[PDB]
């Protein structure tokens, strides 16, 4: 109704998922197993960003012991993969040698064992029913398949669950997600195992080689979500911000936020024209001074970031950042010193 | 990419993005299990592929085996010096997360927008390269004049820039937004 809770919420981009969140920690769980609960849901109302096909990080903030960590679950490089294996942006957007190894489950997994207060098969059992009765296509899906109306009509497959007569569904039309359905029946009952050790594995891998692509069963078998006790974190006043490092954009944020706070932005930043006009410009300049760095950053098991990332955080490197903003003028590319190599 | 934020009873909370990166992914659905695969290779920087006009590849993240692709997902808490839960928010929608989350938190923590207001306020983009800021349709042209007049090349988004899920502590209790870009809505008690 009004959107301000007493006592608990979920914000999900799909009203029916924020729902089922909401009825999880209604019926006892954990701030987990709502996330959990609601992403297995929006991974069906909004198919076309995410789901168990791919990844996902999540930043967890526990009231009791006040310690703040995040589980890493975004998909990898399969083990015969190599840095020359593109030629266009096409293979790498298309088809399944674009596909890498999905850590969806294994994050559910991870983030339940370590937190989860209801059953994992209670976290699915909304989802299963909402893909088998079937739901009307809300507006964010709707603009997607509009968006990639030719290439979803021209596969047959695709076509199978999100068109109606050949054409794309629309919003307001029934979309079902059976199979799916039948495929979170499997992992509520048989677990995450089931995807990547078990009765899902064989046919994952199959789909993905038929497809063009090069990931084997041993990529699945050996996948692993990976628990940080240490997120990055930055003070702003009186606050603590958690967030994820690399190989998550977390530095960049802060970054973005340690140039900005020198600003004392506050109601008055954006009360006239001349203030508001001025602060957007500070915005922009800290946008382009804090992705100068960005360049240099990728995952910290393959690349020593720790340098990079120190001073991406420090307080003292965004002073010396913020006093090369000039409230006047944008500068070009090369005044902010984006660099390519360490 | 979907953004989800939760606060429950006992004050816990989790910030969580989730992606198969570009929409519909790979474009790879298996018939048999309904699974629609990641194209989250295409995240990865490559030699070959020339990425924008002027823009060279990155070698921190070029592809090998075993290795994760830069993302640019931030899913975020903060925390107050009490230990209580002040602000949970991230953003979806792919190359704009990282500025979308900040200009959340800014109009939040800053501006003093409320937490609906903060995820509706227009927003801007600019990531150095290409070299161009981007803002939303319904952006305060004040602000676009202050940005052109600073020698900014504006140009105006075709559809949207990012969706924002968050939640913020207020008196009242815990106030939440989605994103009407995408067309959410929050659920609680
Ligand atoms: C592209 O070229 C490289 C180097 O010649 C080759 O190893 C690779 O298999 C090619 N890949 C595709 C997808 O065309
Ligand atoms: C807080 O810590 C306790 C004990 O260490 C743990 O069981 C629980 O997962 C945490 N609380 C929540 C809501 O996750
Ligand atoms: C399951 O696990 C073991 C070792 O992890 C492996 O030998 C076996 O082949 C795996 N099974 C499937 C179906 O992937
Ligand atoms: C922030 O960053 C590091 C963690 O490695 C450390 O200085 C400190 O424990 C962190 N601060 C908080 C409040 O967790
Ligand atoms: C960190 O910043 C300092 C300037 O404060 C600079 O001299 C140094 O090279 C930087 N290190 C890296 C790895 O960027
Ligand atoms: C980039 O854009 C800014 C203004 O929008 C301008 O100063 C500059 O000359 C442009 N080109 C480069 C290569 O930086
Ligand atoms: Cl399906
Ligand atoms: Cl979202
Ligand atoms: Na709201």
């Amino acid at each position: 109704d009004n959107h301000v809770y007493t006592r608990a919420a979920v914000a999900a981009d799909a009203k029916q998922c924020s729902k089922i969140g909401r009825d999880a920690l209604r019926d006892g769980g954990s701030a987990v197993d709502a996330a959990i609960a609601a992403l297995l849901c929006v991974g069906l109302m909004n198919a076309h960003s995410m789901g168990i096909g791919g990844g996902l990080f999540l930043t967890i903030y526990n009231s009791t012991t006040r310690k703040a960590e995040v589980i890493n679950a975004r998909e990898v490089a399969p083990r015969l993969a190599f840095a020359t294996m593109f030629n266009s942006s096409e293979q790498s957007q298309k088809g399944g040698l674009s596909v890498a190894v999905p850590g969806e489950i294994r994050g559910y997994e991870l983030a339940h064992q370590r937190h989860g207060r209801l059953p994992w098969a209670r976290l699915f059992q909304p989802s299963i029913q909402l893909a088998r009765q079937g739901f009307p296509v809300g507006k964010g899906l709707a603009a997607a398949l509009e968006n990639k109306r030719t290439v979803i009509e021209q596969q047959p497959v695709l076509c199978e669950v999100f068109c109606r007569d050949r054409k794309v569904l629309r919003e307001g039309e029934r979309l079902t997600l059976p199979q799916l359905a039948d495929t979170y029946e499997t992992l509520a009952i048989e677990g995450a195992q089931a995807f990547y050790n078990g009765s899902l594995t064989a046919q994952i891998v199959k789909d993905i080689q038929a497809a063009g692509g090069i990931v084997t069963a041993e990529d699945l078998n050996n996948y692993r979500a990976e628990l940080i006790e240490h997120p990055l974190n930055i003070s702003l006043g009186d606050a603590v911000l958690y967030m994820p490092s690399a190989p998550l954009s977390g530095p960049v944020l802060a970054l973005i936020l340690n140039i900005l706070k020198g600003y004392n932005f506050s109601r008055e930043s954006v009360e006239s024209p001349e203030q508001k006009g001025l602060t957007y410009h500070r915005i922009v300049e800290a946008f382009r001074f804090a992705y100068a760095k960005r360049t240099l950053l990728g995952d910290p098991k393959f690349v020593d970031v720790t340098e990079v990332v120190r001073n991406m955080t420090s307080e003292f490197f965004a002073a010396q950042l913020r006093a090369q903003i000039s409230d006047d003028t944008t500068h070009p590319i090369s005044y902010y010193k984006p660099e390519f190599y360490t | 990419t979907a953004h989800l934020s939760v606060v429950a009873e006992d004050g816990s909370a989790v910030s969580a993005t989730s992606t198969i990166n570009l929409y519909f992914g790979s474009k790879v659905r298996s018939p048999v299990s309904g699974i629609l695969f990641n194209n989250e290779m295409d995240d990865f920087s490559s030699p070959s592929i020339t990425n924008e006009f002027g823009v060279p590849p990155s070698p921190a993240n070029f592809i090998q085996p075993g290795k994760q692709p830069l993302s640019s997902m931030c899913p975020t808490i903060m925390v107050g010096q009490d230990g209580q839960v002040r602000m949970v928010v991230g953003a979806a929608g792919g190359t704009q997360i990282t500025t979308a989350t900040a200009l959340a938190i800014i109009y939040n923590l800053w501006f003093g927008y409320d937490v609906k207001r903060a995820v509706e306020e227009p927003r801007l983009h600019n990531q150095l390269l290409p070299n161009v800021t981007t803002v939303e349709r319904n952006i305060d042209q004040a602000v676009t004049a202050a940005l052109e007049t600073r020698h900014h090349h504006t140009q105006i988004a075709s559809t949207f820039i990012a969706v924002v899920q968050a939640i913020v502590r207020t008196a009242g209790g815990w106030a939440a937004a989605s994103d009407s870009r995408k067309g959410g809505e929050p659920a609680g008690y």
